This record gives structure tokens, sequence and C-alpha cells, in this order.
């Protein structure tokens, strides 16, 4: 499939530290199916998000419904079936950090994957079982859709 | 002050035996900067075992 | 001085590179034979840099030591960094 | 522990060398006092 | 911390002891050093000529490096140490204080 | 031993030093060039780290010569850098911090 | 008036013992670190009346390498030492067959006495020290690096390694405080080992003048 992670999140706070940027807003959200915290930077100018909203987030390694790698190059004249068709807000970034609660001897029970979508930062932290698809310096997509 | 400093140090040079010497061939430093390294390539770092 | 043991650096200094390139460029400009092949180069400086990259400059650098002796290094014997 | 014992007896040898040097300085000071006596 | 007493604790950490220090308006380094309860190891002066007369050529080399560094860095600037070292070696390589004049 | 040598060189606890090669930046460059995974166990033998650092230290020559005087001057010229190198390219740091291959 | 006098005498003796030890003379650890109370026990705590008299403070050490190479340390009573006192000390050195001495004066030394100390050098190498400059050991100062008198073999090895003449080394005056502490004459080279913030350690070599 090419999907590293999928869950439904609920916006629990927007800009706790205050609005830092005008067109960008930080959402602190939590899901229900996996109990994962999410910090996400979104362009609220084009895709406004209100407190208490509920959305489906899908971290993917590729947009093509069939398992097929991406070249990281912009190809607007691409007629293949892309899973971005099923979502409203889509970003493209790279994983730049994977933290955990590991010790010198024990493995990590909880992980924390950090992604940068051209400067818009995301932190998806929760159980390490749900974050095996994430590897540092790896390109991913956001694929986020609002639901009622 | 600038002119005085220049005229005082103008002929001090790194020689091919890597010593720093003046025009009289007297030895000012056995190695430039005590380490024989040029000042463009060095940079700030931290000694991890000091503190 | 024993050529079997030369104490100076095995690297070409920036000043040695500068003067060797200038000298060889003047020699080329004065109709000296070129040691490397040439596609379309007509500037003596470009030809001299190509010869230095190819390690085919027929010049010996006589490095003087403070004691008065000297060490002769072929341009092909030195390590070209830049 | 056996190596600990070897290092311990080595320290004993070094302290014994300290004692032999101390008595050597005594053996030369007993010469030096007569010179200090005829000095003044 | 540049004038505090930096020691190494028994645990191996650097600790800055907050101690009394005196700053005089004149210099008699020769006499002040030889006073009871005065530290003859860290007590210094900014008069490089007295440092040369009391401690010698390498002491004045080091002190002169310190004073030039203090003059350069007081405005937050930074100069590579090899330049100060070369200037200070030029002024002290002949056994006396060679003024740049 | 290098720690005690640094402690007598820098009597104030200032680890900021000016040295040729930015070893942490080179380690980061190696991590990114070879796609080092910090979460997986490494295939670098700590004995290889020790031997490689020793051979490297032998190859960094400021003072050339096999005579004992040249040996001591070589020791002194690269002392601080070799301490920085041995404390940065340590086998433990290379095993649980940098995790290089 | 008196406790400080014995304190000064003890401090001067301590610096002299450290000096002789650094010159390579045989000094026992006991006298090398002698407490002030031990000094009072061995010499007294009333120098003003005559216990100790400075003539009792005289030191006589022997070199570690040569037991016959001894050295005196005299403590003249007069503040300004005169030529007659120098002649007396030279006479004593002739009697005891000693060739090196230190004279720790209090106030100074007369010009005739200094000229006498200078002219008869090839016979008796006897030096002049102020008690004011022996109340501290300058080699313990943080500014003073580690000085080491090199041997003629070491100096030859140095000049052969760096392939240079003695006039090309940096210099140190013969009247330098540290040169006088180590009692080094012209023609000798002193190796200075100092810490360097760029290299860790740095050895330089200064020729005595």
């Amino acid at each position: 499939a090419g999907i590293l992670f999928e869950d439904i999140f609920d916006v629990k706070d927007i800009d706790p530290e205050g609005k830092k940027f005008d067109r960008v807003s930080r959402l602190h959200c939590e899901s229900e199916s996996f109990k994962m915290d999410l910090i996400l930077d979104v362009n609220i100018q084009i895709y406004p998000v209100d407190l208490g909203d509920k959305f489906r987030l899908v971290i993917a390694s590729t947009l093509y419904e069939d398992g097929t790698l991406d070249d990281g190059e912009y190809n607007p004249t691409d007629d293949r079936p892309s899973r971005a068709d099923q979502f409203e807000y889509v970003m493209y970034g790279k994983v730049y950090r994977i933290e955990g609660d590991e010790t010198s001897t024990e493995a990590a029970t909880r992980l924390s994957a950090y992604v940068s979508y051209g400067g818009l930062l995301m932190r998806l932290q929760g159980d390490a079982n749900n974050l095996h698809g994430f590897e540092v310096d790896s390109r991913v997509y956001l694929l986020m859709k609002k639901l009622a | 002050i600038q002119r005085r400093l220049i005229k005082s140090m103008e002929s001090v040079m790194v020689k091919y035996d890597a010593t720093v010497r003046n025009s009289i061939n007297q030895v000012v430093q056995l190695r430039y900067g005590e380490d024989g390294l040029a000042g463009e390539s060095v940079e700030f770092q931290n000694l991890a075992t000091l503190k | 001085q024993a050529n079997q043991k030369r104490i100076t650096t095995p690297y070409m200094t920036k000043y040695e590179r500068a003067r060797v390139l200038g000298t060889r460029a003047l020699q080329i400009a004065m109709c000296a034979p070129v040691m490397v092949e040439l596609e379309g180069e007509t500037d003596p400086l470009l030809i001299a840099m190509k010869e230095l990259k190819a390690r085919k400059i027929p010049i010996i650098i006589r490095r003087y030591l403070p004691d008065g002796s000297y060490e002769d290094w072929g341009v092909d014997e030195l390590i070209i960094s830049d | 522990r056996q190596k600990l014992l070897k290092e311990q007896e080595e320290k004993r040898l070094r302290e014994k060398e300290e004692q032999k040097k101390l008595l050597e300085q005594r053996a030369q000071y007993v010469e030096k006092t007569k010179n200090i006596l005829m000095f003044t | 911390d540049n004038k505090k007493k930096i020691i190494i604790t028994e645990d191996g950490e650097f600790k800055a002891l907050q101690e009394w220090i005196l700053e005089t308006d004149g210099v008699s380094l020769m006499r002040v050093l030889s006073e009871k309860d005065v530290d003859p190891v860290r007590t210094t002066s900014n008069d490089i000529v007295e440092i040369f007369t009391v401690l010698g050529i390498e002491a004045v080399r080091k002190a002169l490096e310190r004073e030039l560094y203090h003059v350069i860095s007081f405005d937050g600037s930074y100069v590579n140490y090899r330049h100060l070292a070369l200037l200070c070696d030029t002024m002290t390589c002949r056994g006396h204080l060679m003024a740049i004049t | 031993e290098d720690r005690e040598v640094l402690r007598v060189i820098f009597p104030t606890g200032d680890s900021k030093v000016v040295l040729p090669c930015n070893l942490l930046r080179m380690i980061w460059n190696a991590q990114k060039i070879f796609h080092i995974n910090p979460r997986l166990p490494s295939d670098l033998h700590p004995i290889k780290v020790v031997e490689g650092v020793k051979e490297l230290s032998k190859k960094l020559v400021i003072v050339n010569g096999d005579d004992p005087l040249s040996r001591q001057a070589q020791e002194n010229a690269t002392l601080l850098f070799n301490i920085h190198l041995r404390s940065t390219l340590c086998s433990r740091r290379m095993a649980e911090e940098f995790r290089l291959s | 008036d008196d406790e400080e006098e014995t304190y000064r005498l003890w401090k001067i003796r301590k610096t002299i013992m450290q000096l002789c030890h650094d010159r390579g003379y045989l000094v026992t650890q006991d006298e090398l670190d002698q407490t002030l109370e031990e000094f009072k026990a061995q010499f007294g705590d009333k120098p003003s009346e005559g216990r100790p008299r400075r003539t009792d403070l005289t030191v006589l050490v022997a070199h570690n390498d040569d037991p016959t190479d001894q050295m005196f340390v005299f403590f003249p009573e007069e503040p300004k030492v005169g030529i007659k006192t120098i002649k007396v000390y030279c006479q004593r050195m002739q009697e005891e067959n000693i060739t090196r001495a230190l004279i720790v004066v209090q106030q100074g030394m007369t010009p005739s006495a200094k000229q006498s100390l200078v002219d008869m050098a090839p016979k008796y190498i006897l030096e002049q020290f102020l008690q004011q400059e022996l109340l501290i050991n300058i080699t313990e100062h943080e500014l003073v690096p580690e000085h080491v008198v090199m041997t003629k073999e070491e100096v030859t090895e140095l000049l052969a390694r760096y392939k240079l003449r003695e006039n090309q080394l940096p210099r140190i005056q013969a009247g330098d405080p540290v040169a006088r502490y180590f009692g080094i004459k012209r023609g000798q080279v002193v190796k200075i080992i100092r810490p360097s913030e760029t290299a860790g350690r740095y050895i330089t070599y200064r020729l005595v003048q």
C-alpha cells in the first residue's frame, strides 16, 4: 500500500503558545484508535482548522495506490491514480528525527517521529508499534482529510 | 600603531623547515602558532573530557 | 643535502602552485611545447592548469632551507590540493 | 588480589627506598655539621 | 569566573570559589608577592615592565599575551591566538622587552 | 591521562578550543553520507576504532623526524588535537552516540 | 619586629633549598619542606638578640652528580655588604675548597663588592641575591613556565636537529630572574616548556646572554 501510519485525530488545542505565524497554525491533537499525540503545522490560510475538529491523518511513503516509489520531483502532468485524490490537505516532507524512551539496555516502548514539510513541522509520538514505518531522512506525505 | 606593527613584523615568515623566522634568520617560533597550522582552517570546538 | 631524505612538505604550497602556474603559462605563451592534449584551449593559464592537473609541468621547485641547503621537487612529485 | 599484593609490596619497597635515602641524607648531614661549625 | 578561584572538586568537577581579591592603584609586585597571606602564585600585575623585572622574559611573554588579549577581547572581539603569539614572540625573542618603536 | 593534561592546560573549565578539523561535523557528515541508522546495532568493532585512531594520530605530522627530539615536538604540536580526537573518536562514543559503520 | 624576622629567615631558607634542589643539588626532603616551627626549633625564634645569627643560617649542599661539586649559601649580617666581607667569604671558600656560593644580602652590595664578584669569575662562581627576592620562589608563579637547563650534548643535538646556530635561537638575559634562579651563564641554553592553547604543549629554547 505504501502507508506508514493511519489514524483519526481530534484537534484538542490550536497555538497553545500563541499565534507565531499568520498563515501557519500549530495543532495539538490526539487520536482515539491508537492514543498518539500529534503536533502539526498547517497552512490555515488555505486549509483552515478549528478547535475540536476531527480529521483522518495518513502518513504515507508514496501517493500512488500501487506500491511504487517516488522521485521527489514535481510532476503535475501525472495521470496515475494518486491517493491524494481522497484527501483535502496534503503535504510532502521528510523525517528528520526519531526519539524514544529507550535505555542503554531496553528498547523503546514509545517513539516520537519528527517530520518537516518544507519547514512546517510535525511530531507524531506514541507507541513504538505504530511508528515502525518511520526512518530518519525518509520522504513521506501527510494526506489529511477533515470529517464530520 | 598599524605602521609600527607592520614594520616590526614584516619579514617574519614560515620557512620550509616549518619554523617561523625573521630576516636575520633568527627563530621566532619553532612552529607557527605553536602548532604549525594556518588560521583559516581552524575553528571552534569543545573538549568533551574537560568539564 | 640527501635527495633520499627531503624534509620539506610533500604538498605543493599555494605560493608554489601560483608561481608554477604563472611561469608555465608564460612559457606556453612564448611558444613552449605543451605536455598535455588540448581540445580548444588557447589561454596559457588554462593550458598550465590542465598540465598541473595532469601532473605534466616540466618544472622543478628548488625549496631553500634556512640553513642554506635546498631540496628539489618535481611538480609531479608534489601533492596538488587546489 | 594477588596483583594487589604485588603492588602493595612494591609500595613497601619504594617507602624503604625513601627510608634509605633519608638515612643517606643523614649520613651526609653528619659530615655537613662540622663544616657549618667551623664556618662561623 | 576569570578572577574567581577555579578549583577541581574531589568529584572531578570544576568549581568556581567566590573569594576576596585586591586591586591596587600602584604596583609593587616585588613587595606584595612577599607578604603573609598573599598568594605568590596568582598575584600578578598589568605593568609588563615590572613583570619582566621580577619574573623574567617568559613571564612577561605570557603576561603580555594576556594583556593584549584583554585589550582585544574587551569589546567582545576575537583574534586568532597565533597572531598575538607572533606579536608577543617578536617583542620577547631577544631576551628583553623589545618595544614596537 | 589526556583529561589530566587538559586540566593542567586549561586551569579554568573552558572547553572551547580552536582546532583544525570539526570532528563532530565530520561525524555528522559520515552519518548522513552512509545513511547511518542510529536505532540499529552497528557493525563497527571498537578495536577497529582504537587501531584506526592510533594510525590516524600517527599520520597527522606537524614535526617530521624519527629522532627523540622530533618525536617530542611532534607529540607537543598535535597534543591538544590528539586529545580531542581520542575523546571524540572514542570506542564508546562511536558505539552508542555516533553508531557509525 | 622579631617574629617577622624569623619568618623572613625561614622563607628565605625555604626558597634557597628549593633553588638548590632545582639546580640539582642534594637536598633532603625534610629541609625542602621545613615548617616554620621546625625552623624555630632548629635555629631559634629570636634573631634580633643572636639566636639565630645569620652566620648560623649558612647552607652547604653537594651536587647529585658530583659529591665534590659543592655550593655555599652565606647570609651576611651587614645590610650593605662590603668588599672586605666578600674577601672573607672567598677566603673561607678557598679553605674549604668550595667553588660556588650564593650571598643573600639584606639591603644590597657595594659597587666594589660587585666588581669583585665579576672579576674573579673563573676561580669562584659566587652569586648575589637580595633577601627581598628570595622571600618568594618565582618559579612557582603562574606566569613563569618550566625552565630546564640543557646539557651540552642536548644543545648540540638541538642545533643539529633544527640545523641552526646559537645566535638564531631566542635569547634570555644572564641577569634574568629565572636565569639567576637557575644560575646559568652565557652560552647555556634553557628549554622552556609551557602550555599552549593551540597545541597543548610548546617547547622553546632560549640562549643565555
